[PDB]
């Protein structure tokens, strides 16, 4: 199929996938699509187990639709999973990480931005007055420019301490 | 371009929660650091409020501060003989805005002379704090106020606990070096109104006369035993005054390090050194202070324990003291604690702490998508 | 793997099973019982659902051993709490933790 083709030999050159690989993706791909619509809905995702009961769960299909259409094709599923491929590159999975807390998906992560994604994550277990302070330090110490908001320089600059190489990455899968 | 808006609404283009200060963002300026009163000294109101807004000075001012208190605090000897009327303080371990209560309790320093036993530093995460504004306030009274050396004012407990992980985080290990060697400079004794012995742990096996504390080098580092490690680290025995043992010392299993001092062995010293009383601090009553037993030939109590950090560590919920001494009548003030902002443990900034929930559980659903 | 000392006594009759919502005050301290976090820092208790992977091992195994009310002293090995890898800056590794606990809630019932 020339439609197809098309899609699959670019993707085996942007994905840190291999062409075996891209095969058993669209299996599953099309095990979750079980409305054959060739893409994957919220409700659809919702409807997996682990998934539902997941604070970054709405976190994580936003940063798939890469174009912001509610729906997940198999070109934002292969996107979506080659960041955290054992052969992936160490700025790619730091990108994913960034866009967790980027909700706008505007390049800066805000005071209110960081404080909304770790409020859901949180809970009550801190005072609300509590997750603001260490906001505003967090951001201070990362901003450089004076912009007030945090580039994703200054969240690498940040976060060079922490081994995220180890947090994002699968390995053993695909 | 992408606008969010949540759910009486809000938006992520401005601060949440806004009835909470924002920190200060500025490092100050050379008007607003030095005194127009003395171009030599910085300006107290101004840190006092700087400090509050958990503001941050320049290394060139936090350096400044650190080597002219520490030149200060060299040229007074080992033994302290500081007079009457007096307030002394316990322990503040790096509380800063309890530390604010305290002068309140206690009073202005320009009414008033201050004797702080030690233990500055560590366990509080606003410990550089409580060392910038005291040795700026030594600048400004140096006949006044006058500080005495801890078990924490080092560098073996400052790199164990939290002190030295704050220097590292606000300023610079510049910054800590010169905190470390200013620490050697503070003198290790005191003798109030030629009465009572202050110290900042107790007494020890080689501590005989006061002039023992006149023999020390204090310009080192508080050795792992002997003197300058027992007066830092000494404490009384559990069962002081009701002790089931003769010995005058007994090993310290608690603290790990130095002696446990009985009854016997104070009243021995204080009546040999025609002294009334120990004041001594290290550790934190749930009152604030502690009255031990009376001298037989004085009827004075024999040791007193005062403690300055009101709710301990945020879970003891203890009160804290101060020691308001004249002659004629002896008042302890007690004070509660005071609300300061969060930190995260050891200084994380917010996404070294939430990085690692967020690889789990997003790693969590990419398996569970594998294994349809 | 886990410990449980027992502090204060509980009702020894409302004990968390596995999906309860339990709301704990604690205290954490390392061996050489240096402090590294409490809730009473935060002024606030910790609520989790217990016994489904939220909290480290030593929680989901050492919480269904309490009674609402009861202090405790939950001591848990490495392989109980953040193991060889540890947390980056706060728990170092191969790190005995012990939670100093106080069950105040179990669901919504007080204690
Ligand atoms: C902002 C979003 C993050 C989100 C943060 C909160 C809800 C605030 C909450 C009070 C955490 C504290 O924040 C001040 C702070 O509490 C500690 O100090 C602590 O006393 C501790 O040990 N606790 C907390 C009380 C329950 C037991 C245990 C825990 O189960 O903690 C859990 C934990 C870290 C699990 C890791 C996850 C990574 C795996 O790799 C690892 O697997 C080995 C296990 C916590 C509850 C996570 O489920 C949820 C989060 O992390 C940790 C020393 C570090 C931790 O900061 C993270
Ligand atoms: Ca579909
Ligand atoms: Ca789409
Ligand atoms: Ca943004
Ligand atoms: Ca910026
Ligand atoms: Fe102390
Ligand atoms: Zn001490």
């Amino acid at each position: 199929g020339a439609a197809e083709s098309s899609m699959f030999n670019s993707l085996e050159k942007n994905s840190n996938f291999s062409g075996p690989e891209l095969m058993r993706l669209k299996k599953r791909f099309m095990k979750l699509d079980k409305d054959g619509s060739g893409s994957i809905d919220k409700d659809e995702f919702l409807q997996i187990p682990q998934i539902a009961n997941n604070p970054l769960a709405h976190r994580m299909i936003a940063i798939f639709d890469e174009d912001g259409s509610g729906t997940v094709d198999f070109q934002e599923f292969v996107g979506g999973l080659s960041a955290f491929s054992s052969k992936g590159g160490r700025d790619e999975k730091l990108r994913f990480a960034f866009k967790v807390y980027d909700m706008d998906r505007d390049g800066y992560i805000s005071n209110g931005e960081l404080y909304l994604v770790l409020k859901q994550m949180v809970g009550n277990n801190l005072k609300d007055q509590q997750l603001q302070q260490i906001v505003d330090k967090t951001i201070m110490e990362a901003d450089k420019d004076g912009d007030g908001k945090l580039s994703f320089e200054e969240f690498t600059q940040m976060v060079a301490s922490t081994d995220i190489v180890k947090q994002m990455t699968l390995e053993d899968l695909f | 371009g992408e606008n969010l808006y949540f759910q009486e609404i809000v938006s992520t283009t401005e601060r949440v929660i806004k009835d909470v200060q924002a920190p200060a963002m500025y490092v100050p300026t050379d008007d607003q650091f030095w005194s127009k009163v003395d171009k030599t000294k910085p300006d107290i109101a101004f840190l006092k409020n700087h400090f509050y807004r958990e503001g941050r000075l320049t290394e060139e001012q936090a350096l400044y501060i650190l080597e002219k208190g520490g030149e200060l605090l060299r040229s007074e000897p080992n033994l302290l003989e500081v007079d009457a009327p007096i307030t002394v303080c316990g322990d503040i371990h790096g509380q800063y805005y309890d530390l604010m209560k305290l002068f309140e309790v206690g009073g202005n320093p320009a009414d008033t002379r201050y004797l702080f036993l030690g233990d500055y530093v560590d366990r509080g995460y606003f410990s550089i704090e409580c060392v910038l504004y005291l040795w700026s306030l030594k600048m400004w009274y140096p006949d006044t106020l006058f500080l005495l050396r801890g078990n924490h004012e080092c560098r073996h407990l400052t790199d164990y606990f939290t002190f030295k992980l704050e220097c590292k985080h606000k300023y610079s290990e510049t910054v800590y070096n010169a905190c470390m060697e200013s620490f050697c400079n503070l003198p290790l004794a005191a003798v109030m109104n030629k009465q009572f012995l202050c110290i900042h742990g107790g007494l020890s096996p080689e501590l005989h006369t006061l002039d023992d504390l006149r023999s020390i080098n204090r310009f080192r580092e508080p050795p792992t035993q002997g003197l300058m490690c027992d007066i830092l680290w000494a404490d009384p025995l559990e069962d002081f005054g009701s002790e089931k043992t003769n010995e005058n010392f007994l090993h310290n299993h608690v603290r790990g390090c130095s002696y446990f001092f009985t009854y016997n062995a104070a009243c021995q010293f204080l009546e040999r050194n025609n002294l009334l009383s120990i004041i001594r601090a290290h550790e934190a009553q749930d009152a604030g202070y502690r009255m031990y037993r009376k001298t037989k030939t004085t009827g004075f109590p024999s040791v007193m324990t005062i403690f300055s950090a009101p709710n301990y560590l945020d879970v003891y919920s203890n009160k804290a003291a101060v020691l308001k001494y004249e002659s004629n009548v002896m008042n302890i003030r007690q004070f509660n604690c005071t609300p300061h902002p969060y930190w995260l443990p050891n200084f994380m900034d917010v996404f070294t702490w939430s990085l690692p929930f967020v690889g789990e559980k997003i790693t969590d659903m990419l398996i569970a998508i594998l294994n349809c | 793997g886990v410990t449980v000392e027992n502090i204060k006594e509980g009702n020894g009759v409302d004990k968390p099973v596995k999906g309860d919502n339990v709301t704990i005050h604690y205290v954490g301290t390392l061996l050489d019982g240096s402090k590294f976090d409490s809730s009473r820092d935060r002024g606030t208790p910790f609520v989790c659902r217990i016994g489904q992977g939220q909290v480290i091992r030593g929680w989901d195994e050492g919480v269904p051993q309490l009674s609402l009310g009861e202090k405790a002293n939950l001591i848990c090995t490495p392989d109980y709490a953040y193991g060889a890898r540890g947390f980056p800056p706060v728990i170092p590794p191969n790190s005995t933790l012990k939670f100093e606990v106080e069950l105040l809630k179990v669901n919504s019932k007080r204690a």
